RNA sequence: UGAGUAACGCUUGGGAGUGAGAAUCUCCCAAACCGAUUGACUAAGGUUUCCUGGACCAGGGUCGUCCUUCCAGGGUUAGUCUGGACCUAAGCUGAGGCUGAAAAGCGUAGGCGAUGGACAACAGGUUAAUAUUCCUGUACUUACAGUUAGACUGAUGGAGUGACAAAGAAGGUUUUCCACCCCCAUAAUUGGAUUUGGGGAUAAAUCAUAAGGUGGUACAAUAGGCAAAUCCGUUGUGCAUAACAUUGAGUGAUGAUGUCGAGUGAAAGUAGCGAAGGUGGUAUUAAUCAUGCUUUCAAGAAAAGCUUCUAGGGUUAAUCUAGCUGUAACCAGUACCGAGAACGAACACACGUAGUCAAGGAGAGGAUCCUAAGGUUAGCGAGUGAACUAUAGCCAAGGAACUCUGCAAAUUAACCCCGUAAGUUAGCGAGAAGGGGUGCUUAUGUAAAAGUAAGCCGCAGUGAAGAACGAGGGGGGACUGUUUAACUAAAACACAACUCUAUGCCAAACCGUAAGGUGAUGUAUAUGGGGUGACACCUGCCCAGUGCUGGAAGGU
RNA sequence: AUGAGCAGGUUGAAGGUUGAGUAACAUCAACUGGAGGACCGAACCGACUCUCGUUGAAACGAUAGCGGAUGACUUGUGAUU
């Protein structure tokens, strides 16, 4: 845990969906330098508060823009989604 | 009714990736002549 | 013994023969062992570059070479017993099945006469003269039939080792070595007396009537169907060039290459190997 | 030519003209082109000479002129229209029905035309 | 310019609605369709094309209110699966070293490189996207540190195993199928009705049974496996009844108080609801047994890895098993298209490309028609029925007269019943040639049925679909075969074989200049080179010149 | 080097087992046998005539058929020349 992988949490409309349900699915953007067990025990660490269960995924990098004369690319970074125990809920 | 170019990043990533390319010093001299023509594009990782 | 082949198809006939493979052969069924077996990686006809070197080869299944002992000197003076007589496909003859009674194995190349139970010694001292003993040549009576000889002071055997091969004695040099021998094919030389040899004649005289009889036998056998010299272009081959079954035109032709080949007899005569040749196939020397 | 559209063939025809009659007689009402109307005027007409007997013979034959939508079924259609459609027409001479060409379609600039019926 | 011009890139109609504006946008009804595919899984690939809302600048064979088009937002979850943390095969790199003007090449120790070996999770669920990946149920697995319970484990080296061809046939198992039965909806109005149609599943995993299958089993030592051995192996004794070692379908209980289930069902055909949820079989079928057995020769991978012997050591224990507890299982990967409206395609080019599922009826078949689930209108349409073009249906008679021409084009192929000549090198010819008949109903049929008899219809019964046209003779080639991308597919090539020559190991020859290597991880019954090229009889003459070799005297 | 696959109907060779039989043979008869650079015939491999067409859908396709269709097997993945 360098204090420098976990950038921002997220809110979409999936994200919502998720969070409505009782799932307690929090959902993070982060930098892929770290493994799955790095990321929760960063988690663990910057609150004091073992995770449940985290999945990865990362954004694939797609053209931004679309067709123009100037067009570009999507940043790349990694989704990490945690549950917890129902018992609890964090404060963001 | 198959044309001659079959696409395949792997196959792409032995043949011409770089770890690969170290195999002469004519690929150094080659992509030397490249950079020197301003070529922004010099491998397959740039597309 | 070979035995005609029905051919049993509907277009045309087939003039191949096969071997008996049921009573002169055991245990059809491949069942062989694990350790000396090693695959025969075959070229090609290639160099270890990958150019072209070698013409026709190619077209042969999977084979496992037999780690044989050809020196015959790694163990002696141990009695052993025949336990069977197995197909080579990697040689010209047939491998030989021998248990030492010290509990190893042994494969070796075995002569004619020979049948599956029979007590076998190696030894580097005067032993049984019968077909496919190990034995110096310091201790036979001239006259005889003997194979597998090396020229190597312990090189191990290669030469006359194919199916149906021998050699003779004939006297001895006054140099204490240099034992003249007539070689296979007509030669005659003078090899080391104190080499190993396998007395006697090798079996399977079947080979000089073993007819192939179809062209995808000979693909598997290795030898691929290749092209005449004739039948190419004058810019690649001497033979080749010309239309309308043109025959050759020229006195002595040559290969592929500048080399002439008829007539003249390719090797070098300055080695002091040449001085010690006794016969050439033809005459004295 | 080579492989291509089936275009005007006559078994496409008659399905056709089938339809666009198990259509008017669910409707009431049909905007077609005057090509097809001109055939399927005579079509419809020598259906309704066939069947005002209304008799089983009649619904046996006339069970091979009439199709589906999706808004009624053929039986409650061919009750319907034997219970008192078909009878209707039995007191003029012909001229059970009209044409009248409408505007051209947008499409391709070809002609369209509404059928409407009475006695 | 040609010119408003050929084509409009393999296929509909209707209603209603949105939209100012409709064949082209939407919802649905039909039709004819792919249906051993117009279906699904799906390697690999392009990579946001995937999804929602707005809109149509540009692209879409008219148009496009739309498109997979653009704009904004959204989208891919892995202790158990695919590619890493295990491993290698061809092959590749390569410490050093060798060769080699440099350069560079060779290649040692090594290290990479799955289409593979070992190898721990299945079902159901919802979504606008995916979910061996998110949730529930049910489980399993690995090391970790402590733990008690049992014990001396045995590797770095060795050995067994891993570890393997192809082809063929029959056995066991659930299966498929059939009838019966249960359950579900279900009495028809147009003549007769005194109904038809559909369904009848449950697993991972644990325990036991394991049908069956393979190959010695117990005892004693040895001179082999750098060292050593109890392990492998050698020779001996006992029994060969199978003792023995060994795996194994499927079966029974959970699993399964459950899901599910056609259908029923509130503005969605959705929540909810939901009946039955089996019997004997097989002379048809697939796979477990099955790295099974046998047969044929073309003789049929390694490494990792499990057991494992001594080594090595352990002892107030090294090591290791069982149980319990706690910890945790990291890397890339997951969209759709996916033999293609997403790959190649110069394209929304009528085309084709890894593997897998793969209906029914007729038939042996998966040959051919139809339709099943699913999916569909191949992004120009509407017309009329001129010439001519493209394809077909029809053609009588002469019936190849046409033309170098049976090029092109018509009976012919399925079923069974007969029967088939010469030649033959006894393989074939031969499905020769040449013919008979094939439908339905009634009875009989056997294991199903073929088959037979009686009757009947038509002008005729592979009733529409799919099925060979021959004989006689010649030239060559025996034949099965390779063919010049795409002008030309063979009497040319190849070919078994015959023949000659050369090659005795640092082999001859071959690759470079060279190490070195092929040759060859070959050993004259083998290979190379030259000629001819089923089978049989032979291949006559001259070494004139030339060539090749040998040679000894002798002029150069 | 490592592999995928080649439906269905098939045909029914030698070997061998046995018997008659012969002094031994030989010969014949019954049987297992599933082999055939074996058949029809598919998916498949490729095209032999004509045809459409040759600013074509086509910088070589499609069709009426066609030769092969257990073997000189089609072909894949990676590498080589």
């Amino acid at each position: 845990d360098v204090t420098n992988v976990l950038l921002k949490p997220v809110l979409t409309e999936k994200v919502y969906f998720n969070q409505m349900g009782e799932t307690k699915k929090y959902v993070f953007v982060v930098n892929p330098k770290a493994s799955k067990t790095r990321v929760k025990l960063a988690f663990e660490l910057v609150y004091g508060i073992k995770p449940l269960k985290v999945n990865t995924l990362i954004r694939k990098p797609t053209t931004i823009r679309g067709g123009s004369r100037f067009p570009g690319l999507s940043k790349l970074e990694k989704l990490a989604v945690i549950t917890l125990p129902k018992g609890i809920a964090i404060s963001v | 009714m198959k044309r001659t170019y079959q696409p395949s990043k792997l196959k792409r990533a032995k043949t011409h990736g770089f770890l690969a390319r170290m195999a002469t010093a004519s690929g150094r001299k080659v992509l030397k002549l490249r950079r020197k023509k301003q070529r922004a594009q010099l491998t397959v990782s740039s597309e | 013994p070979i035995k005609k082949i029905i051919s049993r198809s509907n277009s045309g006939i087939h003039h191949s023969t096969v071997i008996d493979y049921k009573k002169l052969l055991t245990t059809n069924k491949n069942k062989p062992e694990k350790s000396l077996l090693v695959t025969l990686k075959k070229h090609g006809g290639r160099n270890n570059q990958g150019k072209i070197t070698v013409r026709h080869q190619g077209g042969r299944n999977k084979r496992k070479y037999r780690i044989i002992d050809f020196k015959r000197t790694h163990y002696d003076n141990i009695e052993a017993t025949v336990k069977s007589i197995e197909y080579d496909p990697n040689r010209s003859c047939f491998v030989s099945l021998i248990t030492y009674a010290n509990g190893a194995k042994s494969y070796i190349i075995s002569p004619d006469g020979i049948k599956v139970g029979d007590k076998i010694l190696a030894s580097e001292h005067p032993i049984d003269i019968k077909p496919g003993f190990s034995m110096p040549l310091a201790f036979i009576p001239e006259g005889t039939q003997v194979h597998n000889i090396e020229l190597h002071p312990k090189g191990g055997g290669q030469i006359a080792r194919s199916a149906g091969s021998y050699a003779r004695i004939l006297g001895q040099d006054e140099t204490g070595k240099y034992v003249i021998l007539q070689l296979l094919s007509g030669e005659t030389r003078k090899f080391l007396k104190e080499c190993r040899a396998t007395v006697g004649v090798v079996s399977n005289l079947d080979h000089n009537l073993v007819v192939i009889g179809k062209a995808g036998r000979n693909r598997h056998r290795g030898i691929r169907p290749t092209v005449r010299g004739s039948a190419m272009n004058p810019n690649d081959h001497p033979h080749g060039g010309g239309e309308g079954r043109s025959p050759v035109g020229r006195d002595a032709p040559r290969t592929p290459w500048g080399k002439r080949h008829m007539g003249v007899k390719t090797r070098n005569m300055k080695k002091a190997s040449t001085n010690l040749i006794i016969r050439n196939r033809k005459g004295e020397q | 030519s080579y492989i291509n559209k089936p275009g005007k063939t006559s078994a496409w025809r008659v399905m056709t003209v089938r339809q666009q009659v198990s259509a008017v007689l669910a409707y009431g009402k049909i905007e077609t082109t005057l090509k097809k109307a001109k055939n399927t005027q005579k079509r419809l007409d020598k259906l309704i000479t066939l069947a005002k007997v209304d008799n089983f013979n009649n619904r046996r034959q006339v069970k091979k002129w009439l199709l589906n939508t999706n808004l009624f079924d053929v039986d409650q259609l061919m009750d319907h229209l034997f219970s008192k459609v078909a009878p209707k027409y039995e007191k003029t001479p012909g001229g059970y029905s009209r044409v009248l060409k409408l505007g051209p379609r947008r499409g391709d600039a070809t002609e369209m035309a509404i059928l409407q019926l009475t006695d």
